[PDB]
């Protein structure tokens, strides 16, 4: 054993932290005086020691106590989910880590699709949501088949995440060409970066992942998404084909859905009242 | 070994049984043959298949599955119990017909859990899905975790509510409450129809199940009385025998449904509602 996990910064699955002078994490509580679990987790490639938390890390330790296995995290070094890119073809990201040995496990709102499954092993999903998008609370949009995305131009700004699943849909769907086009000039290289540009009205429109801008709207109340969800899929746990876990990862998060385990979490991470 | 024995089950509008054309014994276009066994008597295992017809949103899955992964099947209607329950510690429905390898895939109305998945392989879901309640709308119940459903004698009068038995979902209940699981055996439903005629006519205050059903249903409502208010999310997936060949392609196959458009065409024909 000792599993390798890769992970990715992204609130609220996983919150990274400096860690303290002596290189132990900050105590912490839950309003009700339960602890917040942390483990040390490496990541940028001069790696230094860091403090992760959240939904994705408290279903981690949940599965290590269940199947019994020992790991160690790391964030990905090039801090990107996973698409496969010309060079004659490779993958990039969380993606990439996994598939090179890197990583054993990926343990992150990595969305299961068509093009990642060909390569890996996704467990049953742990967590179902979509894409929406978040603006600024002023904005009035209907949503992804708004005019001021359909017919782009400089005076309404719209991106999504690069190497995102969500980037090279856009870039190899025909309908979308004139969208990328104006997403092309646009689009970060991580949510939270993105997230903070719509703050500052220096980004009109985010197109991401809904369980991420909900919250994030549930807890900035000069953010709002609108629109339907669309793309409705999950997340899964990523392993490799051979991987000798993957019967007892799908088992132990179709158990934790139906004993209340998973709502749990949504009850601590996920669903909260500043707005 | 291309031509495969299919099991399904009727469950509207996820699978759909007609009479076939008595003229001619074909099925009209859009819809596939099935056929389904009829004992003579009561007292003998002779009886013979009748020829039928089916349709709805799992058999156009159906229908997609067989072009893209390039296989034939013979359908036929389960006759022994519906969606699978281990009786003894023998299973019968759906689950049944694949586990003792009567078919080679289980395609319908069947909800992904812990206890199945031990014995099938489950495809990745393809309709997400869980536990929901339906009421008479104004009723005033925070969902399947409230006290009036886990402690239902602490109220005067105490809230009548029941599920149809024998599935996931009181499966679920069973495990998880079991105050609730024995008061509620009391109020429990044959079908469907029978419980919502039971809400409407106020002999049943809150109906426990399947929550694609139940949006389905609330959906079609005449006068839009009965609402929804999910828990254990999951979804309906493909069950095969348990190391099958035809995952791998099933997988991929619903996967690209999903980010083709596919997907959404077929939840716009089958699963619109007004309400
Ligand atoms: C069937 C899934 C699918 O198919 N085509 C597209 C586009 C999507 C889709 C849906 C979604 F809800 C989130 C993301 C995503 O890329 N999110 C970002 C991140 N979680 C990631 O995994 O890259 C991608
Ligand atoms: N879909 C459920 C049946 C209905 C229910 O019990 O909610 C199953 O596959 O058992």
């Amino acid at each position: 054993t000792r599993l390798k996990i890769v992970t990715i910064h992204q609130e609220p699955f996983v919150y990274v932290k400096p860690t303290l002078s002596d290189g132990t994490c900050k105590e912490e509580f839950t309003v009700n005086g339960d602890p917040v679990k942390k483990v040390i987790c490496t990541g940028p490639r001069h790696t230094v020691p860091q403090c992760c938390y959240g939904f994705c890390i408290d279903l981690l330790i949940k599965l290590a106590r269940t199947m019994n296995f020992t790991y160690e995290v790391h964030l990905v070094a090039d801090g990107k989910f996973g698409t496969q890119e010309r060079v004659k073809k490779e993958w990039n990201g969380m993606m990439g880590e996994l598939l090179s040995g890197q990583a054993d496990m990926i343990v992150a709102p990595l969305t299961i699709n068509n093009e990642r499954a060909q390569y890996i092993e996704f467990s049953k999903p742990f967590k179902y949501q979509g894409l929406t998008i978040l603006v600024k609370k002023g904005t009035r949009i209907t949503g992804i088949n708004d005019p001021r995305l359909r017919n782009p131009s400089d005076k309404f700004i719209y991106a999504t995440v690069k190497q995102s699943s969500v980037d090279i849909y856009f870039r190899r769907q025909v309908e979308l060409s004139t969208m990328y086009r104006h997403m092309e000039k646009h689009n970060y290289e991580s949510a939270a970066e993105a997230i903070q540009a719509v703050r500052d009205n220096k980004l009109h429109a985010f197109i991401w992942d809904s369980a991420v801008l909900e919250f994030e709207a549930s807890q900035k109340c000069d953010l709002v998404t609108t629109g339907e969800l669309f793309f409705r899929s999950g997340f899964g746990i990523g392993m490799r084909k051979d991987s000798p876990w993957k019967q007892n990862v799908s088992l132990s998060i179709l158990k934790s859905h139906e004993n209340g385990f998973m709502e749990d979490l949504d009850k601590t991470w996920v669903r909260y009242q500043e707005c | 070994d291309n031509h495969l024995s299919i099991v399904t089950l009727e469950e509207a509008p996820f699978v759909i049984v007609e009479d076939i054309d008595p003229l001619t014994e074909t099925c009209v276009r859009n819809t596939v043959p099935c056929r389904k066994f009829v004992k003579i008597n009561n007292s003998t295992n002779e009886g013979m298949n009748v020829k039928k017809c089916c349709k709805g949103f799992c058999i156009d899955i159906l229908k997609k599955l067989s072009r893209t992964v390039k296989f034939t099947y013979d359908l036929y209607l389960v006759t022994n119990g519906k969606h699978g329950k281990k009786v003894n510690n023998v299973w019968n429905g759906m689950i049944g017909e694949v586990v003792y390898q009567r078919a080679v895939m289980a395609v319908g109305s069947l909800t992904i859990n812990e206890e199945r998945s031990e014995v099938v392989d489950f495809s990745v879901p393809f309709v997400e899905t869980g536990i929901s309640v339906m009421v008479s709308r104004g009723t005033q119940v925070t969902g399947l975790s409230d006290k009036k459903f886990q402690r239902p004698h602490d109220y005067s009068p105490p809230f009548r509510f029941g599920t149809v038995p024998n599935g996931s979902t009181e499966r679920n209940i069973r495990n998880n409450y079991p105050y609730m699981h024995q008061y509620m055996t009391r109020f429990n439903q044959r079908g469907v129809e029978d419980a919502l005629v039971s809400l409407k006519t106020g002999k049943l205050d809150a109906f426990i199940y399947d929550a694609a059903v139940l949006n389905y249903k609330a959906g079609r409502d005449e006068g839009c009385k009965l609402v929804t208010i999910i828990f254990a999310t999951t979804g309906y997936g493909i069950a095969l025998q348990k190391g099958s060949p035809w995952k791998r392609q099933i997988d991929l196959a619903l996967l690209q449904f999903v980010g083709d458009g596919e997907m959404e065409e077929l939840e716009t024909l089958w699963l619109t509602g007004i309400c």
